[PDB]
């Protein structure tokens, strides 16, 4: 039962980990395109035509 | 045959000068030429 229980968890854990740093290589640079369109959001219209 | 001749470039003359050719029924052009204050359309017709 143990057995099956650590090898299982521990594979677990190893795609978990797999998958964390895959999405580092990938998702990483998302911050500063956030801080870059955070600085970008000030929006307000009013058509002054309409 | 002389009056057919006659008769014939006249058509041709009629249907050439009478076609509505597109006219400047156009915002573009103003549009992008006269940077002015904003405003729907004014088509300068003068």
């Amino acid at each position: 039962s143990y057995a099956d229980c650590v090898c299982s968890l521990r594979t677990s854990l190893a795609f978990l980990e797999s998958s964390v740093a895959t999405l580092d290589n990938g998702v990483q640079d998302f911050p500063r395109l956030c801080h870059v369109l955070r600085t970008v959001r000030h929006y307000e219209l009013i058509p002054q035509t309409t | 045959l002389l009056s057919a001749h006659l008769e014939q470039i006249s058509i041709s003359c009629q249907g050439i000068d009478s076609l509505p050719f597109p006219p400047p029924k156009i915002f573009t052009n103003a549009l992008l030429s006269n940077p002015d204050i904003t405003s729907l359309i004014r088509d300068t017709e003068a």
